[PDB]
């Protein structure tokens, strides 16, 4: 019950998405070959929120991966946990998009769309409470820019009224990964800001300094990135899977986080992050994962909360703690950044303690921050997009896929009134 | 005879009646299930069976279903009657309008079947007791619903409830605030008396008292736990001066819409320091009154009490009950309404409190429950409500609410309602 | 002495049958053959034959020879007579035509002489019981055909019917109002009593009340096999306020085309959850007027009861009988007829039910079977009549039905007579 | 008891139920050289219904072999279970049809036509209860477009109370395999419309999309169509031979399947259908069945059901299932799609349920559904016909050989008045 189906897009969500299915498998003792193997019975009990059982113990996974490329998904389906997948969920066109979110939404993925549904359909009918939809994508490609944007639009005009959350790696500062960014960013939180409910803001960048820094790592691999988005992604939805003190549905978490409609962008975090050496050199108590949860370098987003203001935040533990100190740790915290807290939300802290820690790990913590700082990362991306779209740097392969210079500028007031309503919300009462 | 029928609402209801049935079985010599080894006064809360199988007469609702589904697997899920639990699809989110408009409608029709099979089954219906959470979700709006279902189906019968009030500093949720006001506004007209309790005053006992630095939910509870049994020793057990649940009503409540008393329990003493102590009846009676032992954080002196019920248990003497209660009315600092000289109820029980093994309270020989009714809780009330106003100023999460049944005014209905509620206080609180 | 001569007809009647006689054997000790090993009441449904051979005073007719073929190679191969199994060359494919008009014609001249072979061998006969679909084909013409053939070879015999009328949503052919309305024409004026039940309406039962998600039509056979036992208990074993299957007719029939009587039987409880009900009298009685318990998916409070035959059975006391009944009479909910003050008959018997093994029902001590009339079945025939009316005003299927030996004007006759008894039914529930 | 005699026609039907005598025989324990080795005693007592006996246990099956050439039945005596037929009932000529309806109706069938019907009676006369006939055939060629509706008309002449059915295989939409198809379809069903009581329409092109896309099947040949076709036509005949929960007569079908005389053109299915590799991911019970049946890319028919309504339908399940799921998924089925079914039909589905389920198989079910948007194959015919008609194309090769001019008019007539009643019936009440 409360059934959640995956989504998959591009390379970047395929291959987010795979390893995401290699940690909750992990936990709930499912072999790659599906067969079920756990020991504690609590993990086999609400396995049906991810898995669809079938004969002989197997259980497939309620996941649809979509590129408009198929050899991303060989490789998924060629690497570990890859024959886990349904062979029919591999829904898939023929020629990629040019990292053109043009292409990905009006002409490419347009036409498999339709495709996709038919499998999402299937997919949701055979739940027994479809609690929503998570999307894995990036907004920086034209597959899950596009194409993941168009399948957010068709599913809300379908599902209007079930919960839709998107794990969406956002464009860095620092360095870029494709020269049009700006107008697949643009042109995806076009979309995103209407048509899905909580959208979690992450960055590789922000990600690569908590390797360097926290974790120590010298060789990270995409493979390491993932399983940091992976184990955020796996945080939120604990509660649904397992038991605690305190409860947190992901409705239950949109409605403490997200204030007004389309200020619904977090920037998630994870607790305890130590390397190898440093282990032995800790305590892993609740007071001090509490300390790293809000402290600016542990966060998987690029803006630095200090820049603006928290609006609201969520704290998901899991591990069997205090309840005492768990609310102690947060009002401490909410007393010393009374400044980093908007004053009109009297409590701006939610909080949720799952029973079940991740394996090997006797306690952790998911941090999710609905911050006004967030407006640095839109109002630096409408910077880039302006530059570019002033002389008509590249939209020559925009308008040829059947675009038009009017959804360009429609998409930038968009974005401009979003930054200007984040700042608006910071500033007290009156 | 005598009966009362049990309603949990909501995950601290559901984790609150854990504790309260794993007492009641212990105060019984029950054995986790219905059977009793190889003792008679259970009839008032467990029906019996031919069998030798005792059933629990309480009902388990709630909307989420992970909280219900840990009882059918743990140690007492042979003990209910599977009827009884009852689980939704999907649980409120923190919203008062999914409990009270969209999901609860949905199974109050359910509930409310299995009450009916309950009341009739008694041979004398007596009240309700009703265990939910202030903050939100099924316990605002699901209560409230249910509440009012009940008034009209069972009418003048007793209706107790047992509540979490949110408190002052800690909170777990964004959105108690519009919880909290629109479950009292829709609860006022239609409860008897709500008992009222904070987390974080018993936070504060667990570990200033108790001497545990690590206080979890289930110690909470089971303090929880030993009130409820205090307030329903009476028709549990033999006593010298008994209390019945219909009398509380008369007692406590001077005004209809005036019915929300705080709670106490004197002897929460640690096993270890409980060997230096002497534990006698004035000393005990005095900790009552103390703000470092209320359950909930409101300090009575700043206000003036109106009604107080002292529920001794164990080995008391009456004499010496008369005697503390007298010292206490002469101290200056402790100050009563003018209008109401006759301030005290008392109630006597020869039943000692039982320890749970396991529990952290001392095996005590003596025990006084005080249920007072006071004028400080309007700063509570007018704290909450502060709260509210800020978040409704700016209609900072509205949109959820008016989008799942409810609508725009009732919040300003819901509002206004406890302005005049907290007017009231105040005019109560004053004479000539 | 008493006797019931048990037509079946058909593939429900023929399966239904096959747990109706699974279940009196096992009520009689008898051993899946006619023999009883090394007791006494069978003689109402089993002749003797001097070789200890008890053999069932049925008759087994269809036209269709695969169910009865079955039968022939079952465990019960042995029981029944073989001239009693009478199967044809060609079933009636869901056509009431072919069942009445040209297939039946070949059969029924050899079920009625069968008929006529027990008939004279009874010491005294008491009535017939008839099993048999109301969806069509030989449960639709066949019967109607034979009920003719019945009231005039023996005229006022009383004449019972089980009847599986159709589901309101749930079915399994499509010409079924087709079928319903014509062979209720042609069985008003002949048949006595005809007690329905709905497969929909069991396989609520079967799954809310007994814990079952895959009920197959055993398990629907086996509930309704316990219904009929409980009807025929009187006859077969010793109580305390008998009740004969005449005694239904005058207490159930107000009206000659009034006799449509639903059916329920309250302790379908599962095994496990009846460890935690007590399964008392009152309880019981009042389950049997609750709508999630009925047999037939009609709501019995959307119309007024017009008569009610209580059938206990097992550890009853006729104090508590009496109780329970004055209690159901005072609620206002449960509403009967102005024009009929006397509205219950009583029956008790000594004899529990017993429980087939492999089966779902729990080891119940006491039992009750309520057969109640209801104008509420007045808005089954009126949904029914709609869905002919839009079949026939298209001619739909008519071909079918007029080039097999029937006529189109047996179309409208049928009809208007189905309309005549609607309005019957508005009359009968109105007053002055 | 209740007999089926089963009759071939050209190279189509003669392929076609060679197949079917082998799945048959397989379910009943049928060796090749005709002695019965079954386990089940089940399979034997109604064996009868398709097989006579003869000394020393052999079992002939009552079948009836035509062609106006032996090379395609010397190919069906020479393969496996061709030797199990009674030679007698080998009937044919030496010159084929040259794949024109009017040779094979009027001048070499015509000749032929009356050896056929002495083995015919010769069969029919041994049935101790005569069911049926049942027929095989392609409306495209020539021998079983003329030649297999002058059998059906003569008949349904000698028989007039029996059920005929036939199982015919239609010509395709996409790509025709013979010339003169139109001619040969409109005037096979100018007398199918008259002369038989349920016409089961395949076509090939809908069976290479079902081995494409269901079965995952690359070397399709006709040996797996044929297959595909025998199973639906041992489904529709398992009452007869099996018992069940619930039984369902040809004749029970034709009454619940045919409102109007004339609307007996049914589009048939099956399920469960799933390649090798994808067995391993489905749960194989009756929700996921019945989800495939209505499934318009699991038909054997090109035409798609979307684009009209159900007037009537039936679903002969198989294997041991809870008749509560069966009787709620059908209910489930007829909620959700209510604009897919005629409204002044109250209940559009008839059910079944045998106990016994094919060989390997621990459920099945076969979908038969007459539904108003077959009247887009008639169509579609009838523009080809009325296009070659229109400048006498080919004429010349059917006039020659007796037909006239006046018979090509009427058949047209008639096919268009039947697409014309098709979709009056398409709409509701007044
Ligand atoms: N004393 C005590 N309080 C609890 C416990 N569990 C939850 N609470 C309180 O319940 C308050 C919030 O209401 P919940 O009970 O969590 O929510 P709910 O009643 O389940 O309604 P939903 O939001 O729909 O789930 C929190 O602020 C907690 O203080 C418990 O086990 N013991
Ligand atoms: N309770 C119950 N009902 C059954 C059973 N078998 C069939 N029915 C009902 O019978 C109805 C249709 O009438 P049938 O008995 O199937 O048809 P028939 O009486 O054999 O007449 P023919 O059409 O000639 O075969 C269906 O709608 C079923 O609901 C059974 O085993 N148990
Ligand atoms: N963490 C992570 N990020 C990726 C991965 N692959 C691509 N990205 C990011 O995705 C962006 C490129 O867009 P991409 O998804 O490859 O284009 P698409 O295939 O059309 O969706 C860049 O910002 C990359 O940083 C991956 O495997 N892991
Ligand atoms: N499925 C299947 N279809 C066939 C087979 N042989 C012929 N057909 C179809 O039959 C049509 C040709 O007509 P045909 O039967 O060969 O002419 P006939 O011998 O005079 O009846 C074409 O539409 C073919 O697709 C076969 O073995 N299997
Ligand atoms: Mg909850
Ligand atoms: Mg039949």
């Amino acid at each position: 019950m409360r059934e959640i189906v995956h989504l998959q897009a591009g390379q970047c969500g395929n291959q987010i998405g795979a390893k995401f299915w290699e940690v909750i498998s992990d936990e709930h003792g499912i072999d790659p070959t599906g067969a079920y193997h756990g020991d504690s019975d609590l993990q086999l009990e609400r396995i049906n929120v991810y898995y669809n059982e079938a004969t002989g113990g197997k259980y497939v996974p309620r996941a649809v991966l979509v590129d408009l490329e198929p050899g991303t998904m060989d490789s998924v389906r060629s690497g570990p946990f890859g024959q886990i997948f349904r062979p029919d969920n591999f829904v898939f066109g023929q020629s990629g998009a040019g990292n053109n979110w043009a292409k990905g939404h009006y002409t490419e993925g347009a036409e498999l769309v339709d495709s996709v549904l038919d499998v999402v359909r299937k997919e949701a009918e055979s739940c027994d409470c479809l609690q929503g939809f998570q999307l894995t994508h990036s907004l920086g490609g034209g597959t899950g820019s596009g194409m993941g944007t168009l399948l957010i639009s068709k599913i809300r005009e379908e599902y209007p009224d079930r919960i839709m959350n998107t794990f969406s790696v956002v464009p860095s500062p620092k360095v870029s990964d494709t020269v049009v960014e700006p107008y697949n960013a643009t042109l995806s939180v076009h979309q995103l800001v209407e048509n899905t409910d909580e959208t979690y803001c992450i960055d590789n960048e922000a990600l690569y300094d908590i390797c360097f820094r926290t974790l120590k790592l010298t060789t990270p691999t995409y493979g390491d990135l993932n399983h940091l988005v992976s184990a955020t992604m796996s945080g939120v939805t604990t509660c649904l899977r397992f038991p605690g003190q305190l409860n947190a549905d992901l409705r239950k978490l949109a409605v403490n986080m997200v204030p007004f409609p389309r200020l619904h962008f977090f920037m998630p975090g994870f607790a305890p992050l130590t390397s190898r050496g440093s282990q032995q050199y800790r305590a892993l108590t609740v007071p001090e994962l509490t300390q790293q949860m809000f402290d600016a370098k542990n966060m998987m987003a690029a803006c630095d909360p200090r820049h603006g203001r928290y609006l609201t935040v969520a704290a998901i533990f899991r591990g069997r703690m205090s309840m005492k100190e768990v609310d102690e740790q947060m009002l401490n915290v909410q007393n010393k950044n009374s400044s980093y807290f908007v004053e009109w939300i009297p409590n701006n802290v939610k909080t949720a303690v799952c029973d079940i820690p991740p394996r090997g790990l006797k306690m952790s913590a998911t941090f999710i921050g609905n911050s006004t700082a967030i407006q640095e990362l839109f109002k630096r991306i409408s910077e880039q997009f302006t530059a570019m779209f002033r002389r008509k740097a590249f939209l020559h392969w925009y308008t040829g896929e059947g675009m038009d210079e009017m959804e360009f500028t429609e998409a930038e007031s968009n974005m401009n009134d979003l930054v200007s309503e984040y700042q608006q919300y910071q500033d007290a009462t009156a | 005879m005598r009966e009362c029928i049990s309603v949990h609402i909501g995950q601290a209801g559901v984790q609150m009646g854990n504790a309260c049935w794993e007492l009641y079985c212990l105060e019984h010599g029950i054995q986790q299930d219905g059977i009793i080894p190889d003792d008679s006064s259970f009839g008032t809360f467990f029906s019996e069976t031919g069998s030798g199988k005792h059933v629990p007469r309480a009902v388990f609702v709630d909307l989420e279903q992970t909280v219900i589904g840990e009882i059918r697997t743990g140690h007492y899920r042979s003990l209910f009657h599977p009827e009884q639990l009852i689980t939704g699809k999907e649980d409120a989110a923190n919203n008062y309008a999914r409990g009270h408009y969209t999901i609860g409608k949905e199974i109050v029709d359910s509930v409310l079947d299995r009450v009916r099979k309950m009341a009739d089954q008694c041979s004398g219906l007596q009240g309700f007791l009703i265990f939910h959470s202030f903050g939100g979700g099924t316990g605002s709006g699901f209560t409230s619903l249910l509440m009012e279902r009940l008034s009209v189906d069972y009418g003048k019968k007793s209706k107790l409830e047992f509540s979490v009030y949110p408190a002052p500093q800690i909170s777990t949720a964004v959105v108690e605030p519009y919880n909290s006001i629109l479950t009292t506004h829709t609860t006022l007209e239609h409860s008897d008396c709500a008992f009222m309790v904070d987390n974080e005053a018993i936070y504060d006992i667990c570990n200033r008292n108790l001497d545990i630095e690590r206080p979890t939910y289930t110690n909470l509870n089971r303090l929880i736990g030993q009130i409820v049994s205090s307030i329903t020793a009476s028709l549990r057990f033999d006593g010298a001066l008994n209390v019945d649940l219909t009398e509380f009503q008369t007692n406590l409540v001077p005004y209809p819409r005036i019915h929300f008393p705080l709670v106490t329990y004197s002897p929460i003493i640690s096993a270890e320091k409980a060997y230096h102590e002497q534990l006698s009846v004035p000393e005990i009676t005095n900790a009552c009154f103390e703000y470092s032992n209320q359950m909930v954080k409101c300090d009575p002196r700043r206000g003036k009490y109106m009604a107080c019920c002292l529920l001794y248990r164990g080995d008391v003497v009456p004499k010496d009950v008369n005697a503390a209660i007298a010292t206490i009315k002469t101290r200056k600092s402790i100050q009563f309404v003018d209008w109401c000289p006759t301030g005290f109820k008392v109630g006597i029980n020869y039943q000692p409190p039982t320890a749970v093994p396991g529990g952290d309270l001392a095996k005590v020989q003596r025990a006084v429950c005080m249920l007072s009714n006071t004028t400080a809780i309007a700063e509570a009330w007018a704290r909450l409500d502060h709260k509210f106003d800020l978040m409704y100023s700016k209609r900072a999460f509205v949109h959820w609410y008016v989008g799942e049944g409810m609508e725009e005014g009732e919040f300003s209905e819901a509002r206004e309602d406890m302005a005049a509620l907290e007017k009231d206080y105040e005019e109560v609180g004053t004479e000539s």
